[PDB]
C-alpha cells in the first residue's frame, strides 16, 4: 500500500457514458 | 419466376402489442395474418414462433386448435451417448430445416376448422387471429432496464429487437422467411413518457383514456418480409434532421449534442447512394435508433437501422470519425439493397451482400479516396485469402452437401460460423468488383437501377404477389440483367469464383535474357493444397522498364510455365532522361543500384487485384526499394514493404527511411514502413551505426527546434501526422538490441514523450494518442529473468519496469477520476498489465481483470479484460477461470458479451485437440455438449460459436480424452 497503490476497479452502471464521453469540451 | 414454398400467400399482418411491462420484461399482443390459400384442401397451416406463448388461435373468428413444437431447442437428446461433432452439426441441420419457412415447414402448426373447409377449397380469404405473450424473453427482444430508480422512462429503460437474418419469430408469431411479403400494420401502446420506433411511417399517436399510455399507429404500405420488422420502445430524444426532413434521428437520453454532431453526414451518404443509383430512397421515412447493449454495431431492417449508441462522438473525437460514418454508409447500403430488394431462396444471399458491398466500397472510394478504396479492398483480399487457405473456402451460391471440408452446414443462415458469415459477406462483395472488372462501372450501376426499377414498379401495385415477386432478386434474374444490359455474360467468371469455393496461389520469378532482349517470366500455382483451385484465364502484369511502364496479357493454362514478353531499350541510362511512370508523370530515380544489362526496374503480377489470389514473386531487392520509392499505386508500395523486410541491406533502411520522411505519400503506407523499419532494424544489430531507429526523425519532425527531447505541444489538426505521430513511438518501441533488452534510450524517449505532453490547445481529443503512448510502454516490455522461480516481489522488481508500472498506475488511476473516448486508457492499461503478467514481472493473478470484467462496466473494459482473462485461463492451466468463463457465457445479461467471450475462446483456445492438458476430462466435454444442445438454443449466434469452440477443441470425431 505504501508504494505503488493502485486504486481499486470500481463497478459503474452504464459505462458507455464514462467512457466515450468527452469530458473537456 | 417465384414459386412459394408456402402452400398460402400472406397479404397482410397487423401486430399489435400492449402492456409492455418493464419492471417483468413481459409483452402481451396480438397478431392477426391474411392469408389466401394457393392450394384447395390447405388444413394445417404452419407459421413460425419462438418464446412466445400462444394463448388462442382464431380462425375467421372461429376457435382453431393449434399444437406447438420447437426441435431447435434440444437438438439431440439427452440420454444419447454421441459425442462427436458431426453428428450434432447434421442433427442441427435437420432441426433446422424442420422449422425452415423456406420449407413448407415451421414451429406453429395450427389445423384450420372444418367448417371453413368449403371456404378453403374455392380459394377464398383467411384471417387468423393469434395472441401470444412473451413471459421473460430470452434473446428475443432486449430489455435494457437499468438500475436506477424512478419511473422507466427517468432510468433510462428501453427495449429493442435484436437477432441477425430471420430472427422476427422471437418475438411475434409470422412467416420468418425473406419470400413472404406483405404489407403491414404495426400499433404499439407505450408508457406516455416513452417513444415506439418501427417500419413504415407513422399515420397518428393517440392517447389512451387515462392518459397514461399512448399507441404509435405505424403502416407499412411497402410490401416486406416479416425479418425486416424491427422495433425500438425507450425514452428517446427525438432530432430531426436539418437537410433531409424525412429522416429522424432517436438517441438515448442526455447523448443529443453527440447525436447531432454524429449523424450530420448522413445526407450526404444519401446524396451519394441516390446519385450513383438513379432511384430515389423507397422507403417514405428513415429512422436511426441509439441504443445500449447492441447486438451487432449495426443492423439495417426496413426504413429503419439500429446502432449501438458506442458510435457517437463530438467534434473534438477523432479516429472514431471515418469508423461511424462509414458504419452509416453501410446500414443505408443495406437499406438500398437488403431491404427493398430482397432474397428469393437462402442461395443468391450473396447477390445481395455484394450488391451492398460494393456500392459501399464506391462510397468510400468518393469520400475517402481512391488510395483508401485500394487499401481497403487489398485488406478485404489478404483477408479472404487467409480464411480459405485456412479452412477450406467460402461457396457463395451452393446448390442443394456441397461443402464438405468444414464442420458446419451451410444450408441455412443460422447453422453458418459467423466467422463464415463474415467472410461470406467480404467475398460477396470483391466477386461484385471482379464483375466490374469484367463489365465496365456504368453498366454495372445500370444492372443495379434496373432491380430497383423493376422493384419500385413491383413496390406498388396491390396484386397480393401477382407483382410483388419482382421485389425479389435470384442469381439467374440477375445474370439475365446484367446479360441484358451489356451484352456479355459473365459465366466463365461466375462458374470459376462463385460456384467453385477457392482462391488461387501465383509463384512467379523471372530471368532477363540480354540476347533477345526479353524477359523470361516463370509463373507456377500451387493448386494442391486445401483451400486452393486452379486459375486457367488471362493474367495482367506490368513491368516498369527505363522507357516507361507497359502491361502485358499472359495466358495461363495448365500446361503453361515460361512465358517470354518482350522488353524496351535502355536509352534512358545513355542520358540522364525522367523515367515515365504508370501515370502521366515522370520522375528522378537513382539507377546506381540498377544492373547495367537490364532495363527492367519492378515487375508487378496482377496488379489491378482482378483474381482472388496471393502472389510470391521474386524480385531482387533494389527492385523492391524503387517500387517503394517511384510506384504510384499503394498496393504496390504495402507489398514492398512487405518484401523488404526479407532483405535488411541499409540501402532498404534508406528506402523506408525515404518514404517515412516523405508527404505525399499515402499515410498508411508510412505507418507500415514504421513496423518494416523496426524489424530491419533488429534484424542488422551490430551494424547499426548511429542513434535508434526513427528517433531522429520523431524529433526531426514532431518536436521542438530549440529542443530535441521535448515534443512539441499536440495540434492534431493535420490529420495524417497525427496517426504517423501516434503509430511511431509504437514501433519505435520494437527496438530489439544484441542483449534482446530494449535500449534506454527509447523507452526514456517514450517517457519523456508521456511526460511532456501539452492538449490545452488543439480543438481534438487525446485519448488514442496517449493509448497508443501506453501500448509503446507495452510493446518494451521484455522476458524477466527470473532466478529459481523466484516470488515476483518489490525486491526483484526490473529497474525499467517499475517505471512503467508508475506510469501505467497513474494512466489507470487518472482514468479513474477523469475518463477519455471509449474507455481507451482503461483498454491500453489492462492490456499493458496483462503484457506485465505474460513475462515474469507483475503476479499472474486473475483478480483485477476478473473485477474489470463485472457487468457494470463500459464494453470496451469488459471486453479487455475478459481477453486478458481468457489469456490467463491458457497460460496457466486454471480450472476455475475457465468454469468461471463458460459461467459468463451461460448467464451474462448483453448477449454481445457472451458471442465475444465465445471468439476469444476459440482464437486463443485454452487447450488444442492436440494437446495433453489437464482441462481434458470427460466433465467439460459433457460441458461444451450440453452448451452446444441445450443452453445456447436462444440465441443462434452462440449456438454456433459452441459449435466453433467445441470443432477448436475437440475436433471433428470423438473427443479422445474419454471412456
Amino acid at each position: 500500500v505504501s508504494t505503488f497503490p493502485l486504486i481499486a476497479a470500481r463497478p459503474f452502471t452504464i459505462p458507455y457514458l464514462t467512457a466515450l464521453l468527452p469530458s473537456e469540451l | 419466376g417465384f414459386e412459394s414454398p408456402r402452400p398460402y400467400k400472406l397479404t397482410h399482418q397487423v401486430v399489435c402489442i400492449n402492456n409492455i411491462n418493464f419492471q417483468r420484461k413481459s409483452v402481451v399482443g396480438f397478431v392477426e395474418l391474411t392469408i389466401f390459400p394457393t392450394v384447395a384442401n390447405l388444413n394445417r397451416i404452419k407459421l413460425n414462433s419462438k418464446q412466445c406463448r400462444i394463448y388462442r388461435v382464431r380462425i375467421n373468428d372461429l376457435e382453431a386448435a393449434f399444437i406447438y413444437n420447437d426441435p431447435t431447442l434440444e437438438v439431440c437428446h439427452s440420454e444419447s451417448k454421441q459425442r462427436n461433432l458431426n453428428y450434432f452439426s447434421n442433427a442441427y441441420a435437420a432441426a433446422v430445416s424442420a422449422v425452415d419457412p423456406d420449407a413448407g415447414n415451421g414451429e406453429l402448426c395450427i389445423k384450420v376448422p372444418s367448417e371453413l373447409w368449403k371456404h378453403v377449397d374455392e380459394l377464398k380469404v383467411l384471417k387468423i387471429h393469434i395472441n401470444f405473450s412473451l413471459d421473460q424473453p430470452k434473446g428475443g427482444l432486449h430489455f435494457v432496464v437499468p438500475s436506477v430508480e424512478g419511473s422507466m422512462a427517468e432510468r433510462g429503460a428501453h427495449v429493442f429487437s435484436c437477432g441477425y437474418q430471420n430472427s422476427t419469430r422471437f418475438w411475434f408469431p409470422c412467416v420468418d422467411s425473406y419470400s413472404e411479403l406483405c404489407t403491414w400494420k404495426l400499433e404499439f401502446t407505450v408508457d406516455a413518457a416513452m417513444v415506439a420506433v418501427s417500419n413504415g411511417d407513422l399515420v397518428e399517436t393517440v392517447y389512451t383514456h387515462d392518459m397514461r399510455k399512448k399507441t404509435f399507429h405505424y403502416m407499412l404500405t411497402i410490401p416486406t418480409a416479416a425479418s425486416n420488422i424491427s422495433l425500438a420502445i425507450g425514452p428517446f430524444e427525438i432530432l430531426v434532421d436539418p437537410y433531409m426532413h424525412e429522416v429522424t434521428h432517436f438517441c438515448l437520453p442526455q447523448l443529443l449534442p453527440l447525436l447531432k454532431h454524429t449523424t450530420s453526414y448522413l445526407h450526404e451518404v444519401f446524396e451519394f447512394y441516390e446519385e450513383i443509383l438513379t432511384c430515389r430512397y423507397p422507403y417514405s421515412c428513415f429512422k436511426t435508433v441509439f441504443i445500449d447493449e447492441a447486438y451487432v454495431e449495426v443492423a439495417a431492417y426496413a426504413s429503419m437501422s439500429i446502432f449501438s449508441t458506442n458510435l457517437l462522438h463530438s467534434a473534438m473525437i477523432i479516429d472514431e470519425t471515418p469508423l461511424t460514418r462509414r458504419c452509416l454508409a453501410q446500414s443505408l447500403a443495406q437499406q438500398f439493397f437488403g431491404c427493398f430488394i430482397s432474397r428469393m431462396s437462402w442461395s443468391d444471399e450473396w447477390v445481395l451482400k455484394g450488391i451492398s458491398g460494393y456500392i459501399y466500397g464506391l462510397w468510400m472510394k468518393k469520400t475517402f479516396g481512391v488510395n483508401e478504396y485500394r487499401h481497403w479492398i487489398k485488406e478485404e483480399l489478404d483477408k479472404i485469402v487467409a480464411y480459405e487457405l485456412k479452412t477450406g473456402g467460402v461457396l457463395l451460391h451452393p446448390i442443394f452437401n456441397p461443402a464438405s471440408h468444414l464442420h458446419f452446414s451451410i444450408k441455412h443462415p443460422h447453422t453458418l460460423s459467423w466467422e463464415y458469415y463474415s467472410m461470406f459477406q467480404c467475398k460477396a462483395h470483391l466477386v461484385m468488383r471482379l464483375i466490374e472488372n469484367r463489365i465496365s462501372m456504368e453498366f454495372m450501376l445500370q444492372v443495379f437501377n434496373k432491380l430497383l426499377s423493376l422493384a419500385s414498379t413491383a413496390s406498388s401495385q396491390k396484386f397480393q404477389s401477382h407483382m410483388w415477386s419482382q421485389m425479389l432478386v435470384s442469381t439467374s434474374g440477375f445474370l439475365k440483367s446484367i446479360s441484358n444490359v451489356s451484352g456479355k455474360d459473365i459465366q466463365p467468371l461466375i462458374k470459376q469464383w462463385v460456384d467453385q469455393s477457392g482462391v488461387v496461389k501465383f509463384y512467379g520469378s523471372f530471368a532477363f535474357n540480354r540476347k533477345r532482349n526479353v524477359l523470361e517470366l516463370e509463373i507456377k500455382q500451387d493448386y494442391t493444397s486445401p483451400g486452393t483451385q486452379k486459375y486457367v484465364g488471362p493474367l495482367k502484369v506490368t513491368v516498369q522498364e527505363l522507357d516507361g511502364s507497359f502491361n502485358h496479357t499472359l495466358q495461363i493454362e495448365e500446361n503453361s510455365l515460361k512465358h517470354d514478353i518482350p522488353c524496351h531499350s535502355k536509352s534512358r541510362r545513355n542520358k540522364k532522361k525522367k523515367i515515365p511512370l504508370m501515370n502521366g508523370e515522370e520522375v528522378d530515380m537513382d539507377l546506381s543500384a540498377m544492373d547495367a544489362d537490364s532495363p527492367l526496374l519492378w515487375i508487378r503480377i496482377d496488379p489491378d487485384m482482378s483474381v482472388l489470389r496471393k502472389v510470391e514473386f521474386e524480385q531482387a531487392d533494389f527492385m523492391w526499394q524503387y517500387q517503394l520509392r517511384y510506384e504510384r499505386d499503394v498496393v504496390a508500395q504495402q507489398e514492398s514493404i512487405l518484401a523488404l523486410e526479407k532483405f535488411p541491406t541499409p540501402a532498404s533502411r534508406l528506402a523506408l527511411t525515404d518514404i517515412l520522411e516523405q508527404e505525399q505519400c499515402f499515410y498508411r503506407v508510412r505507418m507500415s514502413a514504421c513496423f518494416c523499419l523496426a524489424k530491419i532494424a533488429n534484424s542488422m544489430v551490430s551494424t547499426w551505426t548511429g542513434p535508434p531507429a526513427m528517433k531522429s526523425l520523431f524529433t526531426r519532425m514532431f518536436c521542438c527546434k530549440s529542443c530535441p527531447n521535448i515534443v512539441k505541444t499536440n495540434n492534431f489538426m493535420s490529420f495524417q501526422s497525427y496517426f504517423l505521430q501516434k503509430t511511431m513511438p509504437v514501433a519505435m518501441a520494437l527496438l530489439r538490441d544484441v542483449h534482446n533488452l530494449c535500449p534506454k534510450e527509447v523507452l526514456t524517449f517514450i517517457l519523456d514523450l508521456i511526460k511532456y505532453n501539452d492538449n490545452r490547445k488543439n480543438k481534438f481529443s487525446d485519448n488514442y494518442y496517449r493509448a497508443e503512448m501506453i501500448d509503446a510502454l507495452a510493446n518494451s516490455v521484455t522476458p524477466a529473468v527470473s532466478v529459481n522461480n523466484e516470488v515476483r516481489t518489490l525486491d526483484n522488481l526490473n529497474p525499467d519496469v517499475r517505471l512503467i508500472l508508475e506510469e501505467i498506475t497513474r494512466f489507470l488511476n487518472m482514468e479513474k477520476l477523469l475518463p477519455s473516448y471509449r474507455h481507451t486508457i482503461t483498454v491500453s492499461c489492462l492490456r499493458a498489465i496483462r503484457v506485465l503478467q505474460k513475462n515474469g514481472h507483475v503476479p499472474s493473478d486473475p483478480a483485477l481483470f476478473k473485477s474489470y470484467a463485472e457487468y457494470g462496466h463500459f464494453v470496451d473494459i469488459r471486453i479487455a479484460a475478459l481477453e486478458a482473462v481468457v489469456d490467463y485461463t491458457k497460460v496457466d492451466r486454471s480450472y476455475e477461470e475457465l468454469q468461471w468463463l463458460l459461467n459468463m457465457i451461460q448467464n451474462d445479461p448483453v448477449p454481445y458479451v457472451r458471442h465475444k467471450i465465445l471468439n476469444m475462446l476459440t482464437k486463443n483456445p485454452p487447450f488444442t485437440k492436440n494437446m495433453e492438458s489437464p482441462l481434458c476430462n470427460e466433465a467439460l466435454v459433457d460441458q461444451l455438449w450440453k452448451l452446444m444442445n441445450s443452453g445456447t438454443s436462444h440465441d443462434w449466434r452462440l449456438r454456433c460459436g459452441a459449435v466453433d469452440l467445441y470443432f477448436t477443441l475437440f475436433g471433428l470425431s470423438r473427443p479422445s480424452c474419454l471412456p
